[PDB]
RNA sequence: GCGGCCCCCUGGACGAAGACUGACGCUCAGGUGCGAAAGCGUGGGGAGCAAACAGGAUUAGAUACCCUGGUAGUCCACGCCGUAAACGAUGUCGACUUGGAGGUUGUGCCCUUGAGGCGUGGCUUCCGGAGCUAACGCGUUAAGUCGACCGCCUGGGGAGUA
């Protein structure tokens, strides 16, 4: 529910918050948390290859469950809680036999309600089944890729796909960016929509809202030096210049995809 | 809408006979069972402008009762909104 | 070439026009022949005579095909919509049925605005 | 004329589609009452019965489909 | 508005039978009438004096009815 | 207890399916205390106009009685099961035997 | 203001025969609520049409009518705006006062013995009687004869403007 913060301060005049009173409010499952130590964006030889990540808030990984493949064994929602790694809230689930695990939660699961996987399942927001068992036209959620690869498309918050038809052993699905793409049928595909749907509706309201996300300062190329990047010097904002990345390779238009080897599943580019 | 069998049980109840239909305290009880029935209609429907002006029809009506009824008998007004829950 | 049988004409009449097209059973065109480029370029291709010229310039252009029978398939409005009809009895071909096909949405489409 | 669907009193539904085509023209468009007679209560259950059947396949929307 | 040349007609007659089919049907008067959009409040008073000259007309000559001219 | 009059087609190469669906649907509503008036098996008929392809199909009359929460579970076994196309569901009262 | 068909929830109206409450009624300044289309905000959707805009014609000019294209918008959700020739230019409630021809929806009796006849209610379109009106016209659904309550008007422009 997005609620506008009052004034009392500049730099909470514009905040808006997303609360969710269904969230659980305790500590996380102890069994299914791991450790997710920082980088700042830097691999083995130490210097920074993508910019502007550094600081934070310390988290700690949740184990979520993506491929889904414990089939049968029916599963009841316990709670929900909010994963700092997704932008998802995401399900505890206490399977028959005694088994908990993480789900990604849906926009119309709570507490008390009750899910299963297999090829058995029926068509339920929540349950997961092949996509070769999924009526044409529905609405699916953490689709895979690969059969048992895990889980890759529309995983974020609202988040969605739509299988458009199916031919033989592929299915055509309209995915989020706009693009129709071609899986194998097998593909397990979480039926559903992702939740949280309100995730773009919050507004951080002031720098170190952003700053406490890992998120550093971005610094323009007209600012810079023309040593320092492409678009640099100038007496006064002068800028006369193609816009072009700080390693010359031209933006704003060029497109750069090049795989050669996976553009027969791309029936039709993104429009 | 208040069907026969819980229509016909409210006049039993609050009416003086069993075949006692009009009494203010019957009046009253039966509309106040339909004013407490469509709140979670339009708690769901909210947009439902043209059902409630039938609400607020049923909730004036019932009001022009009760002023009639303490004047007429204030003992028996002073027990009838006890009995039902009301005047808040 | 091909020596079809049996073919359908279809003819598309409109308030400007009148085009002509003669298909086989199986939807796939053989020859066609407007009013307006048989040399009635204007204010008279309009005219139900333009239509005629054309059915009669349709009618050939299958004349190596050897069609002997047809099925007339109107379509639109205009004066192109009967004698360019006649116009295929006139090449003797033998006319099996007319059928009238005719757009006509159930209330779908916006139509555009009024002319003043 | 005004006799059918007025004498010997009925609720007209959507089975009998022997009866409902002799209420459409060849090209299945519902015939008005001002040319065969049926009163006006008679001629909304006859519309709405052939609206329900259509949607059954029973009768066709037109004549070319 | 289908119609099949049925055996051994002359054409001018099948012909005569189709055209009575379209004008029957109404094809050609629904097509006049949705080329262009007549807005809603235009209908409603076309309609209406649609129905007034026909009624005016009806009772007028009834009104005239009763009368000798010479 | 509100009464009811399904009808459904089903396809046209599934007409051996359909005595085992019938029965299965008249086991549903009656497991409810709902009861059933008229069955008829209308049999193999010609579309009036072609549906996804399909000139023909088979219809089923079901005449049912059941509660309002009942029908709403079938519906759903009308919608997915691939074997039924054009499933119709009135709201009717009273009679029985017409038709054929 | 509402026009395909189906289901779920729901408001009002009318009719026949009864039972019941026993003046519980009418109007209403402030107040509250609903309120076409255009317009605004956030998030979607976008086939057709189309303010703005571009080109082609007409013209003495044509930043318009005509033509070829076309964005906002029209569509959905939630909020805001609160105005129209929002019009029967006619406030709401009640009583009384000659007729005719229809529409639509109920009900009663009798030769439904056969597309019948005779009544009584609700809503509604057209013509006209007395009466009223400056005239046009209204004319049992009054602009007729009266009763209660409210709103508004007091020469034109300036102005529904500062
Ligand atoms: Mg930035
Ligand atoms: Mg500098
Ligand atoms: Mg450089
Ligand atoms: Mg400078
Ligand atoms: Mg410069
Ligand atoms: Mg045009
Ligand atoms: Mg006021
Ligand atoms: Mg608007
Ligand atoms: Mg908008
Ligand atoms: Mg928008
Ligand atoms: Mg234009
Ligand atoms: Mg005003
Ligand atoms: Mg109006
Ligand atoms: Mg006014
Ligand atoms: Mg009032
Ligand atoms: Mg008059
Ligand atoms: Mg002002
Ligand atoms: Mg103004």
């Amino acid at each position: 529910a997005v609620v506008k913060c009052k004034p009392t301060s500049p730099g909470r005049r514009h905040v808006v918050k997303v609360v969710n009173p269904e969230l659980h409010k305790g500590k996380p499952f102890a069994p299914l948390l791991e450790k997710n130590s920082k980088s700042g964006g830097r691999n083995n030889n130490g210097r920074i290859t993508t910019r502007h990540i550094g600081g934070g808030h310390k988290q700690a990984y949740r184990i979520v469950d993506f491929k889904r493949n414990k089939d049968g064994i029916p599963a009841v929602v316990e709670r929900l809680e909010y994963d700092p790694n997704r932008s998802a809230n995401i399900a505890l689930v206490l399977y028959k036999d005694g088994e908990r695990r993480y789900i990604l939660a849906p926009k119309g699961l709570k507490a008390g309600d009750q899910i299963q996987s297999g090829v058995d399942a029926a068509i339920k927001p929540g349950n997961t089944l092949p996509m070769r068992n999924i009526p044409v036209g529905s609405t699916v959620h953490n689709v895979e890729m690969k059969p048992g690869k895990g889980g890759q498309l529309a995983r974020s918050a609202g988040t969605y796909v739509q299988i458009v038809a199916r031919d033989g052993a592929y299915v055509t699905l309209r995915l989020r960016s706009g693009e129709m793409r071609k899986v194998e049928a097998d593909c397990r595909a979480t039926l559903g929509e992702v939740g949280n749907a309100e995730h773009m509706l919050r507004v951080l309201g002031k720098a170190g809202a952003a700053r406490w996300r890992g998120v550093r300062p971005t610094v323009r190329g007209t600012a810079m030096n023309p040593v320092d990047h492409p678009h640099g010097g100038g007496e006064g904002r002068n800028f006369g210049k193609h816009p072009v990345t700080p390693w010359g390779v031209q933006t704003k238009g060029k497109k750069t995809r090049s795989n050669k080897r996976t553009d027969k599943f791309i029936v039709r580019r993104r429009s | 809408s208040l069907s026969t069998e819980a229509t016909a049980k409210i006049v039993s109840e609050f009416g003086r006979d069993a075949n006692d239909t009009g009494s203010t305290e019957v009046q009253v009880a039966l509309l106040t069972a339909q004013i407490n029935h469509l709140q979670g209609h339009f708690a769901e429907h909210k947009k439902d402008h043209h059902s409630r002006r039938g609400l607020l029809r049923m909730v004036s009506q019932r009001r022009k009762l009760l002023d009639y009824l303490k004047r007429k008998d204030v003992a028996r007004y002073t027990q009838l909104i006890e009995r039902l829950g009301l005047r808040r | 070439r091909k020596q079809v049988s049996d073919g359908v004409a279809h003819i598309h009449a409109s308030f400007n026009n009148t085009i002509v097209t003669i298909t086989d059973r199986q939807g796939n065109a053989l020859g066609w022949a407007t009013a307006g480029g048989s040399g009635f370029r204007g204010s008279r291709k309009s005219t139900p005579f333009a239509a005629q010229v054309a059915a009669e310039r349709c009618a050939d252009a299958v004349k190596e095909y050897g069609i002997k029978n047809l099925e007339v398939m109107v379509k639109g409005p205009g004066p192109g919509r009967e004698s360019t009809i006649r116009a295929l009895n006139a090449a003797g071909f033998r006319i099996t049925n007319i059928t009238d096909v005719t757009p006509i949405p159930h209330n779908g489409c916006r139509p555009p605005k009024k002319r003043r | 004329f005004c006799r059918f669907t007025a004498e010997g009193v009925q609720e007209i539904d959507y089975k009998d589609i022997a009866t409902l085509k002799n209420y459409i023209t060849e090209s299945g468009k519902i015939v008005p009452s001002r040319i065969t007679g049926t009163r006006a209560k008679y001629q909304r259950q006859l519309a709405r019965a052939i609206k329900r059947a259509r949607y059954l396949s029973l009768l066709p929307y037109t004549d070319r489909h | 508005p289908v119609i099949k040349v049925r055996e051994n007609e002359p054409f001018d007659v099948a012909l005569r039978r189709f055209k009575r089919s379209c004008e029957k049907a109404g094809v050609l008067a629904e097509v006049r009438r949705r080329e262009f959009y007549e807005k809603p409040t235009t209908e409603r008073k076309r309609a209406k004096a649609s129905a007034v000259k026909r009624h005016a007309k009806k009772l007028a000559r009834e009104n005239a009815r009763r009368t000798r001219l010479y | 207890m509100r009464h009811y009059e399904i009808v459904f087609m089903v396809h046209p190469d599934q007409s051996e399916q359909v005595p085992g669906m019938i029965e299965r649907y008249t086991a549903a509503i009656t497991g409810a205390e709902g009861k059933i008036h008229r069955l008829e098996d209308w049999g193999r008929r010609q579309l009036a106009y072609p549906i996804n392809k399909l000139h023909k199909a088979h219809y089923v009359l079901m005449n049912v009685e059941a509660p309002q929460e009942v029908i709403d579970e079938l519906e759903t076994t009308f919608r997915f099961n691939d074997a039924v196309i054009r499933s119709m569901v009135m709201r009717t009262k009273h009679a029985v035997t017409e038709a054929s």
